[PDB]
RNA sequence: GAAAUUGUUGAAAGGGAAGGGCAUUUGAUCAGACAUGG
RNA sequence: GGAAUACUGCCAGCUGGGACUGAGGACUGCGACGUAAGUCAAGGAUGCUGGCAUAAUGGUUAUAUGCCGCCCGUCUUGAAA
RNA sequence: GCCCUGAAAAUGGAUGGCGCUCAAGCGUGUUACCUAUACUCUACCGUCAGGGUUGAUAUGAUGCCCUGACGAGUAGGCAGGCGUGGAGGUCAGUGACGAAGCCUAGACCGUAAGGUCGGGUCGAACGGCCUCUAGUGCAGAUCUUGGUGGUAGUAGCAAAUA
RNA sequence: UUGGCGGAAAGGCCUUGGGUGCUUGCUGGCGAAUUGCAAUGUCAUUUUGCGUGGGGAUAAAUCAUUUGUAUACGACUUAGA
């Protein structure tokens, strides 16, 4: 057990936008793996992450979480749309996210 | 110690600061309507401050209600607070400022006699 | 005064609530969590751990218990919606299991010796049913990760 | 997927590969490009030399100073092509481009490091046959770069070494199937041969 | 004993202005809650 | 000669996944299923479980990040000029 | 048809830029995908319209309640409100145990004009509600008076012998 | 630890000899719960200050003064135990 992962590698590409208007309340999410609208309807409900470092520990914690969840697909190449609780920082744009195998129905 | 009242939403929660208050001393922070002919903001511009119209008015049903649960009543004396007796789950008291600081110990004491709430007890306050 | 008392005041009355119309109708599970079915938790404190499903039980949950003596996950409660049903299946006819309710896992530390006594019985069928195929008992002993270049969206499990 | 991906420029399109490079570190690849000087450009020499030319003549009037920067080295052509291509006057553009390694031949770190190439930006793959193009490495000298000479020299004196290191790796995988066989015939080959693999 | 304007102290930002809008990270700050057998 | 299938259209045919919402607050209405007592998806969400205490969360503020934002006033067909 | 010639202007430059050559060019066709303050469904504010309802029955009848539709705006019209000096009336209103005033990236209310409150500072007066009244609200007028900056420790302080 | 090779930015690569832990190549004996049905979970590497125990090394630049190959002022160039 090298490997310990039970989540898809995500990276964080976008807010959704125009040419000139940005939507911050909705990201978008390249799903490793996913090619297609076709196979990302596997992972639409499914619970993201994206998890950072801080310097303030909290529940005895420097690492924090922003959840949310992968809610349609994107365009024609498996590029995904999410929506977290918050709102992604767009520093974060080219992060790497997490998409989780659950909620599943599998 | 208030009543049902909905989720309050506020729609707008920032302030409505006057055209360029930022920009000159001179120009207060109070709203003013742009009057001026070629005014990006009357005219209203994508990108500038948004501008107050009853759009945003609040909910008829958890509008005045400050946090707690209760429309805030005026309170300057203990009879202006015995208004608030039946009405105790709808309203909370607020003391005057200009009220002396030992007649506050008073209006404090029959509030709490009456279970009626105060939104600032801790007045002049000792310790 | 301060300022002129309200005209009006509303009624302190608290109201009542309109006859709702919820039935709470019953959960059926997906044709692919059969009892006995090995299956993998993906979140929670056994999350990554191989296990084998006992039991729906009324709060919709399932019956999960490891077994103990394989993997160190007891007799629990987990929630369909964070675990994968795989596609291996043991037997389940020798396990009693019926004893097993909401009430039994209720909130009334220590563990009772009834949860340790209950475990051993029925994870000793169960150990027993595993041990007829090969690779089975060390299977359910391994966690399950994803590795570079899986993708779940097409792997069978 | 890779935490670095090299990319071994040779025989690719400007342009097409400088496209998806720009894409993949907007989205935070880091990348590093490498023989940009084997870099094509489509169209017969004389058009992109008259084309650098066009280039080279633009220059603040009052000051040359200030005017746009004519880097003449097939690494800086093509970190050109990129930058034009990613927004860079923003902290976003800027980080992007701190992602992105270009050189003319394959400086150390990488020589022994696996490249990649990018099918789309291929020019063998791309450009019709019989269409005419131009070699970077000779476009820039031809406009002014100093180093061709010394990079082929490094090149020629890194190919021999790469190829003992390949005859020497060739000769041991001869090595590991003739010791294989013996098991590559075996009761678990069956068995694994019965899942494909 | 206001404002403009100024010294000091403390906090922060600053590759050819500054300032503003929507959004969130991070820091600071502030809240609304209360009553259940010992 | 007998079929299949494509294309097009219909079904008050059966079903899987995902998303946003949950306004109202006793009862009165139109139905549905039941042999019946009753039940219901029928004039707007409930149920079960769990998390939070110098805290979960929310407000303000500063800064950073993505996108966007020319100086108002004025006369003018036309003003950032 | 496409391509070539015909095709000469002044800072260095513009298919928007990069760059693109079986295109990322030209003609044509097939699908999929992105996205406005527009369209569809729902919450909320308001405006307008239609209706119900003080029948003996506590607290607004210019009210409560049910239903539908609609919402751009200069010049301009009307309406509902916010704030100021002073007046009649009334809370037997606040106050030296601290009025008013001032300060405060502190709190709450209102779509807003504004209101309210804490802490600080202060020192003799001052509110609310119904009304009355106007010398009643500022960013501009090369506006008025006063006060202050950047300019700037800068220009400069060099004729008449020392 | 024995040999070698690598100067494009080599700061890395192959190779010799044992030593030591692990070995899922195979066969056994134990452990895990109650973190209660997800939240909350492996800690990566930067700097920077302090702490110890060991090895180590024991200078200069500026002001001022001076030269005039220099100079509006700074700067430049000399010189001084
Ligand atoms: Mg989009
Ligand atoms: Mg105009
Ligand atoms: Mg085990
Ligand atoms: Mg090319
Ligand atoms: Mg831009
Ligand atoms: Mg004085
Ligand atoms: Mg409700
Ligand atoms: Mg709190
Ligand atoms: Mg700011
Ligand atoms: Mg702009
Ligand atoms: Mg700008
Ligand atoms: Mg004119
Ligand atoms: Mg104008
Ligand atoms: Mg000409
Ligand atoms: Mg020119
Ligand atoms: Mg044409
Ligand atoms: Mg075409
Ligand atoms: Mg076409
Ligand atoms: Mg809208
Ligand atoms: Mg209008
Ligand atoms: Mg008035
Ligand atoms: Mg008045
Ligand atoms: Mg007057
Ligand atoms: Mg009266
Ligand atoms: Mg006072
Ligand atoms: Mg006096
Ligand atoms: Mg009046
Ligand atoms: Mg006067
Ligand atoms: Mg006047
Ligand atoms: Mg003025
Ligand atoms: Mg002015
Ligand atoms: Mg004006
Ligand atoms: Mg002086
Ligand atoms: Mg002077
Ligand atoms: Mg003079
Ligand atoms: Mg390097
Ligand atoms: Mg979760
Ligand atoms: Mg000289």
């Amino acid at each position: 057990a090298e490997s310990h992962r039970l989540y898809v590698k995500g990276k964080h590409l976008s807010y959704q936008r125009s040419k000139r208007v940005n939507n911050p309340n909705v990201s978008l999410i390249k799903i490793e793996g996913v090619a297609t609208p076709q196979d990302a309807q596997f992972y639409l409900g499914k619970r993201i992450a994206y998890v950072y470092r801080a310097s303030k520990e909290v529940r005895g914690s420097k690492i924090r979480v922003m959840w949310g969840k992968v809610t349609r697909t994107h365009g024609n190449s498996g590029v995904v749309r999410a929506t977290f609780r918050n709102n992604l920082p767009a520093k974060t744009f080219g992060a790497s996210v997490r998409i989780f195998l659950y909620p599943s129905n599998i | 110690a208030s009543l049902p009242h909905p989720k309050i939403v506020k729609k707008h929660t920032k302030k409505f600061k006057r055209h360029h208050s930022d920009r000159y001393h001179r120009v207060a922070e109070n709203w003013r309507k742009q009057k001026g002919i070629d005014s990006v903001v009357r005219r209203r511009f994508r990108g500038n401050i948004s501008q107050p119209k009853i759009g945003y008015g609040s909910n008829k049903k958890t509008k005045f209600l400050s946090p707690s649960g209760h429309k805030t009543f005026l309170v300057a004396n203990v009879k202006d607070l015995e208004t608030l007796t039946m009405h105790t789950k709808t309203y909370a008291a607020e003391i005057a400022h200009n009220i002396s600081a030992k007649n506050r110990v008073v209006i404090l004491a029959r509030a709490k006699a009456l279970g009626i709430k105060v939104t600032n007890p801790k007045g002049r306050l000792a310790l | 005064s301060a300022q002129k008392a309200p005209k009006w005041y509303p009624s302190e009355d608290v109201a009542a609530l309109k006859k709702t119309r919820k039935a709470a109708r019953p959960q059926k599970l997906r044709a692919s969590l059969v009892p006995g079915t090995v299956l993998i938790l993906l979140a929670g404190r056994f999350r990554g751990k191989r296990v084998v499903y006992l039991k729906h039980l009324e709060d919709n949950t399932l019956l999960i218990s490891g077994p103990f003596k394989v993997n160190g996950v007891p007799l629990r409660r987990v929630n369909a919606r964070y675990v994968i049903a795989t596609s291996t299946k043991v037997s389940v006819e020798g396990v009693n299991v019926e004893k097993f309710n909401v009430e039994y896992f209720a909130k009334e530390k220590e563990i009772k010796a009834e949860r340790v006594e209950d475990q051993k019985v029925v994870d000793k069928a169960l150990i027993a049913e595993i041990k007829k195929t090969p690779l089975l008992k060390q299977y359910l002993s391994a966690s399950f990760s994803l590795k570079n270049g899986d993708k779940p969206h097409m792997l069978k499990f | 997927v890779e935490p670095v991906v090299v990319i071994d420029g040779k025989g690719h399109l400007v342009g097409r590969l400088a496209s998806v490079v720009a894409k993949q570190l907007l989205n935070g690849q880091k990348i590093v490009v490498v023989r940009a000087e084997e870099l094509n450009i489509s169209g017969e020499f004389f058009r992109n030399k008259l084309k650098y030319h066009d280039f080279l003549r633009k220059a603040t009037a009052f000051n040359k100073t200030r005017g746009p920067f004519h880097f003449r080295a097939p690494s800086r052509i093509f970190y050109k092509a990129l930058r034009g291509m990613v927004s860079h006057k923003t902290a976003r553009g800027k980080a992007a481009l701190e992602r992105l390694k270009v050189f003319e031949g394959i400086p150390p770190p990488y020589d022994k490091k696996k490249r990649v190439v990018v099918p789309q930006a291929l020019r063998v793959l791309r450009l019709k046959p019989g269409r005419k193009y131009t070699t970077l490495g000779k476009l820039s000298t031809s406009v002014g770069w100093k180093y061709e000479d010394v990079v082929a020299k490094l090149e020629a004196k890194r190919k021999v070494s790469s190829a003992e290191y390949y005859a020497k790796k060739r000769a041991f995988t001869k090595k590991v199937a003739s010791a294989n066989a013996t098991a590559a015939e075996s009761d678990v080959a069956k068995q694994l041969a019965a899942l494909g693999y």
